[PDB]
Protein backbone atom coordinates (compact mmCIF):
# COMPACT_ATOMS: atom_id res chain seq x y z
CA UNK A 1 0.00 0.00 0.00
CA UNK A 2 1.79 2.68 -1.13
CA UNK A 3 -1.15 5.18 -1.91
CA UNK A 4 -4.06 6.04 1.01
CA UNK A 5 -7.42 4.45 0.33
CA UNK A 6 -9.76 6.74 -1.81
CA UNK A 7 -12.58 4.18 -2.77
CA UNK A 8 -14.75 4.29 0.56
CA UNK A 9 -18.28 5.82 0.00
CA UNK A 10 -17.48 8.92 0.30
CA UNK A 11 -14.10 11.22 -0.26
CA UNK A 12 -15.09 13.35 2.73
CA UNK A 13 -15.68 16.68 4.17
CA UNK A 14 -14.47 20.32 3.01
CA UNK A 15 -15.15 22.73 5.96
CA UNK A 16 -14.24 26.42 4.75
CA UNK A 17 -14.42 29.33 7.13
CA UNK A 18 -14.33 31.94 5.23
CA UNK A 19 -13.59 35.00 7.91
CA UNK A 20 -13.84 38.33 5.64
CA UNK A 21 -15.55 40.93 8.07
CA UNK A 22 -13.45 41.62 11.64
CA UNK A 23 -14.63 43.45 15.00
CA UNK A 24 -13.88 46.92 15.12
CA UNK A 25 -11.77 45.96 18.67
CA UNK A 26 -9.27 44.07 16.10
CA UNK A 27 -8.00 47.12 14.07
CA UNK A 28 -8.32 44.22 11.30
CA UNK A 29 -9.11 45.29 7.70
CA UNK A 30 -12.05 43.99 5.62
CA UNK A 31 -10.03 40.65 3.70
CA UNK A 32 -12.07 41.62 -0.10
CA UNK A 33 -11.49 39.25 -2.79
CA UNK A 34 -11.55 36.06 0.17
CA UNK A 35 -15.44 35.53 -0.94
CA UNK A 36 -14.38 34.74 -4.56
CA UNK A 37 -11.66 31.96 -3.03
CA UNK A 38 -14.22 30.58 -1.04
CA UNK A 39 -16.56 29.88 -3.93
CA UNK A 40 -13.41 28.84 -6.29
CA UNK A 41 -12.82 26.24 -3.48
CA UNK A 42 -16.54 25.15 -3.10
CA UNK A 43 -16.90 24.39 -6.66
CA UNK A 44 -13.23 22.50 -7.39
CA UNK A 45 -13.66 20.68 -4.33
CA UNK A 46 -17.16 19.38 -4.89
CA UNK A 47 -15.87 18.42 -8.48
CA UNK A 48 -13.42 16.14 -6.76
CA UNK A 49 -16.86 14.89 -4.29
CA UNK A 50 -15.98 16.19 -1.57
CA UNK A 51 -18.60 17.15 0.77
CA UNK A 52 -18.34 20.86 1.19
CA UNK A 53 -19.35 22.85 4.18
CA UNK A 54 -18.89 26.80 3.81
CA UNK A 55 -18.80 29.17 6.90
CA UNK A 56 -18.64 32.80 7.04
CA UNK A 57 -17.43 35.35 9.86
CA UNK A 58 -16.57 32.85 12.80
CA UNK A 59 -15.47 33.78 15.73
CA UNK A 60 -12.70 32.25 17.35
CA UNK A 61 -14.91 30.07 19.66
CA UNK A 62 -17.47 29.20 16.59
CA UNK A 63 -13.82 28.53 15.00
CA UNK A 64 -13.17 26.05 17.84
CA UNK A 65 -16.33 24.36 18.35
CA UNK A 66 -17.42 23.87 14.57
CA UNK A 67 -13.94 22.27 14.90
CA UNK A 68 -14.66 20.03 17.25
CA UNK A 69 -18.40 18.81 16.62
CA UNK A 70 -16.89 18.18 13.14
CA UNK A 71 -14.08 16.07 14.70
CA UNK A 72 -16.86 14.09 16.81
CA UNK A 73 -19.14 12.66 13.57
CA UNK A 74 -18.56 9.37 12.36
CA UNK A 75 -16.18 9.55 9.32
CA UNK A 76 -15.75 5.93 8.76
CA UNK A 77 -17.34 5.99 5.34
CA UNK A 78 -15.12 8.87 4.43
CA UNK A 79 -11.72 8.71 2.77
CA UNK A 80 -9.93 11.69 4.08
CA UNK A 81 -10.57 15.14 5.67
CA UNK A 82 -10.12 19.13 4.33
CA UNK A 83 -10.30 22.40 6.05
CA UNK A 84 -9.35 25.53 4.27
CA UNK A 85 -8.79 28.34 6.69
CA UNK A 86 -9.13 31.75 5.13
CA UNK A 87 -8.47 34.74 7.36
CA UNK A 88 -5.63 36.71 9.10
CA UNK A 89 -2.66 34.96 10.59
CA UNK A 90 0.39 34.98 12.44
CA UNK A 91 3.20 31.77 12.91
CA UNK A 92 0.82 29.36 14.40
CA UNK A 93 -2.52 31.56 14.56
CA UNK A 94 -5.42 31.73 12.71
CA UNK A 95 -7.53 34.95 13.79
CA UNK A 96 -11.13 34.46 14.38
CA UNK A 97 -13.32 37.46 13.75
CA UNK A 98 -13.01 38.72 17.28
CA UNK A 99 -9.42 37.40 17.63
CA UNK A 100 -6.37 34.92 17.12
CA UNK A 101 -6.92 30.91 17.89
CA UNK A 102 -3.85 28.83 18.22
CA UNK A 103 -3.53 26.52 14.87
CA UNK A 104 -3.00 23.49 17.62
CA UNK A 105 -5.99 23.69 19.11
CA UNK A 106 -7.53 23.25 15.97
CA UNK A 107 -5.59 20.53 14.63
CA UNK A 108 -5.33 18.58 17.62
CA UNK A 109 -9.09 17.63 17.48
CA UNK A 110 -8.18 15.48 14.68
CA UNK A 111 -4.89 13.62 15.78
CA UNK A 112 -4.83 9.33 15.18
CA UNK A 113 -6.35 8.53 18.62
CA UNK A 114 -8.64 11.90 19.14
CA UNK A 115 -10.87 10.99 15.72
CA UNK A 116 -10.68 7.36 15.47
CA UNK A 117 -12.62 7.40 12.32
CA UNK A 118 -9.59 9.16 10.28
CA UNK A 119 -7.19 7.21 11.73
CA UNK A 120 -4.54 6.28 8.88
CA UNK A 121 -6.73 8.48 6.52
CA UNK A 122 -5.48 11.94 5.08
CA UNK A 123 -6.19 15.21 6.79
CA UNK A 124 -5.45 18.22 4.74
CA UNK A 125 -5.38 21.73 5.98
CA UNK A 126 -5.07 24.45 3.79
CA UNK A 127 -4.30 27.90 4.97
CA UNK A 128 -4.43 31.17 3.55
CA UNK A 129 -2.86 33.62 5.86
CA UNK A 130 -0.43 35.64 7.13
CA UNK A 131 2.33 33.82 9.30
CA UNK A 132 4.43 36.87 10.18
CA UNK A 133 5.42 40.27 9.07
CA UNK A 134 8.66 39.63 6.69
CA UNK A 135 9.09 40.87 3.23
CA UNK A 136 10.26 38.80 0.00
CA UNK A 137 11.57 41.08 -2.19
CA UNK A 138 12.47 38.22 -4.62
CA UNK A 139 15.67 37.89 -7.01
CA UNK A 140 16.08 38.65 -10.55
CA UNK B 1 16.67 -2.95 15.21
CA UNK B 2 16.37 -5.14 17.90
CA UNK B 3 14.59 -3.49 21.09
CA UNK B 4 12.92 -0.86 18.45
CA UNK B 5 11.23 -2.81 15.70
CA UNK B 6 8.65 -5.73 14.53
CA UNK B 7 6.72 -4.80 17.42
CA UNK B 8 4.09 -7.54 17.93
CA UNK B 9 1.25 -4.90 18.41
CA UNK B 10 1.41 -1.99 15.76
CA UNK B 11 0.96 1.97 16.62
CA UNK B 12 1.11 4.66 14.31
CA UNK B 13 1.91 8.20 15.26
CA UNK B 14 -0.67 10.56 16.46
CA UNK B 15 0.78 13.01 14.57
CA UNK B 16 0.73 10.96 11.48
CA UNK B 17 -1.12 11.46 8.50
CA UNK B 18 -1.53 15.40 8.28
CA UNK B 19 -0.44 17.75 5.31
CA UNK B 20 -0.84 21.31 6.06
CA UNK B 21 -0.80 23.30 2.58
CA UNK B 22 0.32 27.02 4.00
CA UNK B 23 0.01 29.87 1.64
CA UNK B 24 3.42 31.15 2.50
CA UNK B 25 7.00 30.51 4.38
CA UNK B 26 7.29 30.57 7.88
CA UNK B 27 7.13 34.49 9.07
CA UNK B 28 6.34 36.23 5.68
CA UNK B 29 2.94 37.82 4.72
CA UNK B 30 0.87 36.19 2.38
CA UNK B 31 -0.81 38.38 -0.37
CA UNK B 32 -4.50 38.68 -1.96
CA UNK B 33 -6.32 40.37 -4.57
CA UNK B 34 -9.26 42.21 -3.68
CA UNK B 35 -10.45 41.60 -6.94
CA UNK B 36 -8.94 37.85 -8.16
CA UNK B 37 -8.53 36.26 -4.70
CA UNK B 38 -5.36 35.03 -3.02
CA UNK B 39 -2.43 34.06 -4.94
CA UNK B 40 -2.59 30.45 -3.21
CA UNK B 41 -5.75 29.94 -3.38
CA UNK B 42 -6.69 31.08 -6.71
CA UNK B 43 -3.33 28.59 -7.92
CA UNK B 44 -4.36 25.79 -6.00
CA UNK B 45 -7.81 25.48 -7.43
CA UNK B 46 -6.36 26.22 -11.22
CA UNK B 47 -3.78 23.70 -10.22
CA UNK B 48 -6.27 20.78 -8.82
CA UNK B 49 -8.97 21.92 -11.94
CA UNK B 50 -5.74 20.75 -14.24
CA UNK B 51 -3.82 17.76 -12.47
CA UNK B 52 -6.57 16.13 -9.98
CA UNK B 53 -6.88 13.22 -12.42
CA UNK B 54 -3.41 13.19 -13.57
CA UNK B 55 -0.70 13.68 -10.63
CA UNK B 56 0.19 12.69 -6.96
CA UNK B 57 -1.38 15.42 -4.53
CA UNK B 58 2.49 16.18 -3.54
CA UNK B 59 3.30 17.19 -7.24
CA UNK B 60 -0.08 19.12 -7.92
CA UNK B 61 1.28 21.06 -4.73
CA UNK B 62 5.00 21.65 -5.80
CA UNK B 63 3.22 23.42 -9.35
CA UNK B 64 0.94 25.52 -6.90
CA UNK B 65 4.34 26.64 -5.48
CA UNK B 66 5.84 27.53 -9.09
CA UNK B 67 2.95 29.60 -9.81
CA UNK B 68 2.47 31.52 -6.60
CA UNK B 69 6.78 31.89 -7.10
CA UNK B 70 7.02 32.76 -10.58
CA UNK B 71 4.26 34.32 -11.70
CA UNK B 72 3.00 36.70 -9.18
CA UNK B 73 4.06 39.92 -7.93
CA UNK B 74 2.07 42.21 -5.37
CA UNK B 75 1.54 46.30 -6.60
CA UNK B 76 1.39 49.16 -3.59
CA UNK B 77 1.15 53.02 -4.21
CA UNK B 78 3.40 52.10 -0.66
CA UNK B 79 6.51 51.48 -1.69
CA UNK B 80 6.98 49.00 1.17
CA UNK B 81 4.30 47.01 0.51
CA UNK B 82 4.89 46.67 -4.08
CA UNK B 83 7.24 44.30 -5.75
CA UNK B 84 6.70 41.46 -2.80
CA UNK B 85 7.02 38.01 -3.88
CA UNK B 86 5.59 34.79 -2.20
CA UNK B 87 6.39 30.93 -1.55
CA UNK B 88 3.93 28.63 -0.56
CA UNK B 89 5.04 25.70 2.05
CA UNK B 90 4.05 22.20 1.81
CA UNK B 91 4.41 20.35 5.22
CA UNK B 92 3.55 16.80 5.26
CA UNK B 93 2.82 14.21 7.47
CA UNK B 94 1.20 11.72 5.05
CA UNK B 95 2.59 8.17 5.78
CA UNK B 96 1.49 7.63 1.73
CA UNK B 97 0.69 9.17 -2.02
CA UNK B 98 -3.22 10.90 -2.58
CA UNK B 99 -4.86 10.23 -5.92
CA UNK B 100 -7.64 11.88 -6.07
CA UNK B 101 -8.96 10.00 -9.02
CA UNK B 102 -8.53 6.87 -6.93
CA UNK C 1 -4.57 39.20 -12.23
CA UNK C 2 -3.71 42.36 -14.15
CA UNK C 3 -1.77 44.32 -11.48
CA UNK C 4 0.14 41.64 -10.07
CA UNK C 5 0.75 38.98 -12.57
CA UNK C 6 2.34 38.82 -16.66
CA UNK C 7 5.44 40.71 -14.70
CA UNK C 8 7.92 42.59 -17.68
CA UNK C 9 10.96 41.08 -15.53
CA UNK C 10 10.29 37.66 -13.49
CA UNK C 11 11.94 36.97 -9.98
CA UNK C 12 11.69 34.88 -7.36
CA UNK C 13 10.95 34.24 -3.96
CA UNK C 14 14.56 34.29 -1.89
CA UNK C 15 13.26 31.45 0.07
CA UNK C 16 11.61 29.66 -3.17
CA UNK C 17 13.65 25.97 -3.69
CA UNK C 18 14.07 25.13 -0.14
CA UNK C 19 13.26 21.69 0.93
CA UNK C 20 13.89 20.83 4.88
CA UNK C 21 13.40 17.05 5.58
CA UNK C 22 12.98 17.06 9.42
CA UNK C 23 13.16 13.74 11.42
CA UNK C 24 10.37 14.59 13.20
CA UNK C 25 6.95 16.47 14.24
CA UNK C 26 7.08 20.18 15.10
CA UNK C 27 7.51 20.19 19.08
CA UNK C 28 8.65 16.88 19.39
CA UNK C 29 11.60 14.95 20.72
CA UNK C 30 13.37 12.61 17.78
CA UNK C 31 14.60 9.47 18.48
CA UNK C 32 18.12 7.41 18.04
CA UNK C 33 19.28 4.01 18.43
CA UNK C 34 22.67 3.73 20.00
CA UNK C 35 23.75 0.81 17.94
CA UNK C 36 21.92 1.33 14.81
CA UNK C 37 21.87 5.14 14.40
CA UNK C 38 18.78 7.20 14.22
CA UNK C 39 15.77 6.08 13.04
CA UNK C 40 15.56 8.68 10.13
CA UNK C 41 18.67 8.80 8.97
CA UNK C 42 18.70 4.96 8.99
CA UNK C 43 15.01 4.92 6.72
CA UNK C 44 15.84 7.37 4.44
CA UNK C 45 19.11 5.89 3.35
CA UNK C 46 17.33 3.17 3.15
CA UNK C 47 14.52 4.55 1.19
CA UNK C 48 16.87 6.37 -1.05
CA UNK C 49 19.02 3.25 -2.00
CA UNK C 50 15.95 1.20 -2.81
CA UNK C 51 13.83 4.40 -4.90
CA UNK C 52 16.37 7.12 -5.95
CA UNK C 53 16.55 5.62 -9.59
CA UNK C 54 12.56 4.99 -9.60
CA UNK C 55 10.41 8.01 -7.57
CA UNK C 56 10.48 11.76 -7.31
CA UNK C 57 12.14 12.97 -4.13
CA UNK C 58 9.17 13.78 -2.31
CA UNK C 59 7.54 10.55 -2.97
CA UNK C 60 10.76 8.57 -1.29
CA UNK C 61 10.26 10.69 1.49
CA UNK C 62 6.68 9.73 1.98
CA UNK C 63 7.66 5.94 2.62
CA UNK C 64 10.42 7.61 4.88
CA UNK C 65 7.38 8.45 6.74
CA UNK C 66 5.91 5.57 6.95
CA UNK C 67 9.13 3.83 7.66
CA UNK C 68 9.73 5.91 10.40
CA UNK C 69 6.13 5.88 11.67
CA UNK C 70 4.99 2.19 11.00
CA UNK C 71 8.20 -0.01 11.73
CA UNK C 72 9.82 2.09 14.98
CA UNK C 73 8.97 2.44 18.87
CA UNK C 74 11.19 3.52 21.69
CA UNK C 75 12.03 1.24 24.36
CA UNK C 76 13.66 2.36 27.49
CA UNK C 77 13.28 1.51 31.60
CA UNK C 78 11.90 4.47 32.51
CA UNK C 79 8.47 4.59 31.54
CA UNK C 80 8.88 8.48 30.38
CA UNK C 81 10.42 7.47 27.09
CA UNK C 82 9.23 4.28 26.25
CA UNK C 83 7.16 2.99 23.34
CA UNK C 84 7.06 6.70 21.95
CA UNK C 85 6.71 7.03 18.51
CA UNK C 86 8.06 9.60 15.30
CA UNK C 87 6.27 10.70 12.25
CA UNK C 88 9.04 13.06 10.11
CA UNK C 89 7.83 15.90 8.83
CA UNK C 90 8.45 16.94 5.02
CA UNK C 91 8.48 20.89 4.53
CA UNK C 92 9.18 21.56 1.06
CA UNK C 93 9.24 25.04 -0.57
CA UNK C 94 10.41 23.76 -4.21
CA UNK C 95 9.30 24.62 -7.37
CA UNK C 96 10.02 21.52 -9.62
CA UNK C 97 10.07 18.27 -9.33
CA UNK C 98 13.49 16.65 -8.07
CA UNK C 99 14.61 13.09 -9.37
CA UNK C 100 18.18 12.24 -8.74
CA UNK C 101 18.62 9.83 -11.71
CA UNK C 102 17.89 12.91 -13.73
CA UNK D 1 10.25 21.91 -16.93
CA UNK D 2 8.04 20.28 -14.33
CA UNK D 3 11.70 18.91 -12.99
CA UNK D 4 15.07 20.61 -12.06
CA UNK D 5 17.62 20.33 -14.20
CA UNK D 6 20.40 17.85 -12.78
CA UNK D 7 22.43 17.39 -15.54
CA UNK D 8 24.88 19.95 -14.48
CA UNK D 9 28.86 19.08 -14.37
CA UNK D 10 28.33 17.88 -10.59
CA UNK D 11 25.29 16.93 -8.82
CA UNK D 12 26.49 19.01 -5.57
CA UNK D 13 28.14 19.35 -2.13
CA UNK D 14 26.34 16.79 0.26
CA UNK D 15 27.76 18.83 3.65
CA UNK D 16 27.71 16.64 6.74
CA UNK D 17 27.80 18.12 10.47
CA UNK D 18 28.06 14.91 12.60
CA UNK D 19 28.25 16.19 16.47
CA UNK D 20 28.66 13.34 18.69
CA UNK D 21 30.37 15.15 21.38
CA UNK D 22 29.07 17.89 23.54
CA UNK D 23 31.27 20.51 25.96
CA UNK D 24 30.27 19.75 29.91
CA UNK D 25 28.92 22.85 30.29
CA UNK D 26 25.79 22.11 27.98
CA UNK D 27 24.89 19.13 30.08
CA UNK D 28 24.32 17.20 26.71
CA UNK D 29 24.72 13.83 26.91
CA UNK D 30 26.42 11.80 24.37
CA UNK D 31 25.09 10.79 20.55
CA UNK D 32 25.92 7.03 20.21
CA UNK D 33 25.23 5.54 17.11
CA UNK D 34 25.69 9.11 15.08
CA UNK D 35 28.70 7.89 13.78
CA UNK D 36 26.92 4.86 11.96
CA UNK D 37 24.01 7.56 10.70
CA UNK D 38 26.81 9.80 8.63
CA UNK D 39 29.07 6.76 7.40
CA UNK D 40 25.99 5.87 5.80
CA UNK D 41 24.66 8.94 4.68
CA UNK D 42 28.45 9.55 3.42
CA UNK D 43 27.89 5.78 1.44
CA UNK D 44 23.97 6.93 0.03
CA UNK D 45 25.21 10.12 -1.29
CA UNK D 46 27.99 9.14 -2.74
CA UNK D 47 26.52 6.95 -5.04
CA UNK D 48 24.02 9.47 -5.87
CA UNK D 49 26.99 11.28 -7.43
CA UNK D 50 27.41 13.82 -4.20
CA UNK D 51 30.84 15.85 -3.46
CA UNK D 52 30.58 14.41 0.39
CA UNK D 53 32.20 16.65 3.10
CA UNK D 54 32.40 15.21 6.74
CA UNK D 55 32.86 17.74 9.57
CA UNK D 56 32.62 16.10 13.42
CA UNK D 57 32.23 17.80 17.10
CA UNK D 58 31.58 21.40 15.32
CA UNK D 59 30.99 24.23 17.69
CA UNK D 60 28.24 26.89 17.13
CA UNK D 61 30.78 29.40 15.52
CA UNK D 62 32.10 26.66 13.33
CA UNK D 63 28.87 25.78 12.15
CA UNK D 64 28.21 29.36 10.52
CA UNK D 65 31.69 29.76 9.61
CA UNK D 66 31.60 26.61 7.42
CA UNK D 67 28.11 27.48 6.01
CA UNK D 68 29.02 30.86 5.27
CA UNK D 69 32.11 29.88 3.39
CA UNK D 70 30.30 26.78 1.58
CA UNK D 71 27.29 29.76 0.19
CA UNK D 72 30.29 31.36 -1.03
CA UNK D 73 31.83 28.89 -3.28
CA UNK D 74 30.74 28.85 -7.18
CA UNK D 75 28.39 26.35 -7.46
CA UNK D 76 27.82 27.51 -10.92
CA UNK D 77 28.90 23.53 -12.41
CA UNK D 78 26.47 21.94 -9.59
CA UNK D 79 22.88 20.57 -10.02
CA UNK D 80 21.75 21.46 -5.95
CA UNK D 81 22.64 21.70 -2.87
CA UNK D 82 22.88 18.99 0.49
CA UNK D 83 23.42 20.11 4.48
CA UNK D 84 22.91 17.32 6.71
CA UNK D 85 22.71 18.04 10.50
CA UNK D 86 22.92 15.27 12.93
CA UNK D 87 22.64 17.05 16.28
CA UNK D 88 20.71 18.16 20.03
CA UNK D 89 17.97 20.27 18.59
CA UNK D 90 14.74 22.55 19.67
CA UNK D 91 12.61 23.96 17.18
CA UNK D 92 14.15 26.17 14.95
CA UNK D 93 17.87 25.41 16.53
CA UNK D 94 20.55 22.97 16.60
CA UNK D 95 23.76 22.47 18.92
CA UNK D 96 27.01 23.64 17.87
CA UNK D 97 29.16 21.54 20.73
CA UNK D 98 29.38 24.48 22.74
CA UNK D 99 25.58 25.41 22.82
CA UNK D 100 22.20 26.71 20.14
CA UNK D 101 22.25 28.33 16.46
CA UNK D 102 19.45 29.17 15.47
CA UNK D 103 18.22 27.10 11.82
CA UNK D 104 17.67 30.40 10.00
CA UNK D 105 21.18 31.62 10.23
CA UNK D 106 22.44 28.85 8.66
CA UNK D 107 20.24 28.54 6.20
CA UNK D 108 19.70 32.12 4.95
CA UNK D 109 22.98 32.30 3.42
CA UNK D 110 21.62 30.00 0.56
CA UNK D 111 18.81 32.50 0.12
CA UNK D 112 17.77 32.99 -3.54
CA UNK D 113 19.57 36.66 -3.25
CA UNK D 114 22.57 35.82 -1.15
CA UNK D 115 23.73 32.26 -2.86
CA UNK D 116 23.70 33.75 -6.82
CA UNK D 117 25.01 30.64 -8.54
CA UNK D 118 22.41 28.14 -6.38
CA UNK D 119 19.55 30.40 -7.64
CA UNK D 120 16.84 28.28 -9.03
CA UNK D 121 18.67 24.95 -7.53
CA UNK D 122 17.27 22.83 -5.16
CA UNK D 123 18.40 23.39 -1.33
CA UNK D 124 17.82 20.54 0.52
CA UNK D 125 18.19 20.44 4.55
CA UNK D 126 18.23 17.12 6.37
CA UNK D 127 17.83 17.47 10.49
CA UNK D 128 18.25 14.75 12.71
CA UNK D 129 17.64 16.58 15.88
CA UNK D 130 14.44 17.20 18.47
CA UNK D 131 12.58 19.89 17.83
CA UNK D 132 10.96 20.18 21.51
CA UNK D 133 9.91 17.98 24.17
CA UNK D 134 6.69 16.84 23.27
CA UNK D 135 6.46 12.85 23.44
CA UNK D 136 3.94 10.62 21.14
CA UNK D 137 2.36 7.93 22.49
CA UNK D 138 0.88 7.01 19.57
CA UNK D 139 -2.50 5.09 18.58
CA UNK D 140 -3.70 1.50 17.94
C1 LIG E 1 -1.42 39.23 6.97
C2 LIG E 1 -2.64 38.43 6.65
O1 LIG E 1 -3.04 37.60 7.46
C3 LIG E 1 -3.33 38.69 5.34
C4 LIG E 1 -3.73 37.34 4.76
C5 LIG E 1 -4.92 37.45 3.85
O2 LIG E 1 -5.68 38.54 4.10
O3 LIG E 1 -5.22 36.64 2.98
N1 LIG E 1 -2.37 39.34 4.48
C6 LIG E 1 -2.50 40.66 4.13
O4 LIG E 1 -3.41 41.32 4.62
C7 LIG E 1 -1.47 41.20 3.12
C8 LIG E 1 -0.40 41.90 3.86
C9 LIG E 1 -0.43 43.20 4.17
C10 LIG E 1 0.69 43.87 4.90
C11 LIG E 1 0.15 44.77 5.99
C12 LIG E 1 -1.01 45.63 5.52
C13 LIG E 1 -2.15 44.75 5.04
C14 LIG E 1 -1.57 44.10 3.81
N2 LIG E 1 -2.45 43.47 2.85
C15 LIG E 1 -3.41 44.09 2.09
O5 LIG E 1 -3.75 45.26 2.14
N3 LIG E 1 -3.89 43.09 1.27
C16 LIG E 1 -4.95 43.30 0.30
C17 LIG E 1 -4.48 44.20 -0.83
C18 LIG E 1 -5.55 44.26 -1.91
C19 LIG E 1 -5.39 45.50 -2.78
C20 LIG E 1 -5.85 45.24 -4.18
O6 LIG E 1 -6.36 44.21 -4.62
O7 LIG E 1 -5.63 46.32 -4.97
N4 LIG E 1 -3.22 43.71 -1.35
C21 LIG E 1 -2.05 44.43 -1.18
O8 LIG E 1 -1.89 45.32 -0.36
C22 LIG E 1 -0.92 44.02 -2.08
C23 LIG E 1 -1.36 43.29 -3.30
C24 LIG E 1 -1.26 41.92 -3.35
C25 LIG E 1 -1.68 41.24 -4.47
C26 LIG E 1 -2.20 41.92 -5.55
C27 LIG E 1 -2.30 43.29 -5.51
C28 LIG E 1 -1.88 43.97 -4.38
C29 LIG E 1 -3.25 41.89 1.48
O9 LIG E 1 -3.43 40.81 0.94
N5 LIG E 1 -2.33 42.16 2.46
C1 LIG F 1 16.48 15.71 21.73
C2 LIG F 1 17.55 15.56 20.71
O1 LIG F 1 17.97 16.55 20.13
C3 LIG F 1 18.07 14.17 20.43
C4 LIG F 1 18.24 14.04 18.93
C5 LIG F 1 19.29 13.02 18.57
O2 LIG F 1 20.19 12.82 19.56
O3 LIG F 1 19.38 12.45 17.49
N1 LIG F 1 17.06 13.24 20.91
C6 LIG F 1 17.28 12.46 22.02
O4 LIG F 1 18.31 12.61 22.65
C7 LIG F 1 16.18 11.43 22.34
C8 LIG F 1 15.30 12.01 23.39
C9 LIG F 1 15.50 11.86 24.70
C10 LIG F 1 14.57 12.43 25.72
C11 LIG F 1 15.35 13.10 26.84
C12 LIG F 1 16.51 12.24 27.33
C13 LIG F 1 17.48 11.98 26.19
C14 LIG F 1 16.67 11.10 25.26
N2 LIG F 1 17.33 10.32 24.24
C15 LIG F 1 18.22 9.31 24.44
O5 LIG F 1 18.69 8.93 25.51
N3 LIG F 1 18.48 8.82 23.18
C16 LIG F 1 19.40 7.74 22.91
C17 LIG F 1 18.88 6.42 23.46
C18 LIG F 1 19.78 5.28 23.02
C19 LIG F 1 19.63 4.07 23.93
C20 LIG F 1 19.85 2.80 23.16
O6 LIG F 1 20.18 2.68 21.99
O7 LIG F 1 19.63 1.72 23.96
N4 LIG F 1 17.51 6.23 23.02
C21 LIG F 1 16.45 6.27 23.91
O8 LIG F 1 16.51 6.76 25.03
C22 LIG F 1 15.17 5.67 23.40
C23 LIG F 1 15.36 4.73 22.26
C24 LIG F 1 15.11 5.15 20.98
C25 LIG F 1 15.30 4.29 19.92
C26 LIG F 1 15.73 3.00 20.14
C27 LIG F 1 15.97 2.57 21.43
C28 LIG F 1 15.79 3.44 22.49
C29 LIG F 1 17.76 9.49 22.21
O9 LIG F 1 17.75 9.32 21.00
N5 LIG F 1 17.02 10.41 22.91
Amino acid sequence: DNSYKMDYPEMGLCIIINNKNFHKSTGMTSRSGTDVDAANLRETFRNLKYEVRNKNDLTREEIVELMRDVSKEDHSKRSSFVCVLLSHGEEGIIFGTNGPVDLKKITNFFRGDRCRSLTGKPKLFIIQACRGTELDCGIE
Amino acid sequence: SGVDDDMACHKIPVDADFLYAYSTAPGYYSWRNSKDGSWFIQSLCAMLKQYADKLEFMHILTRVNRKVATEFESFSFDATFHAKKQIPCIVSMLTKELYFYH
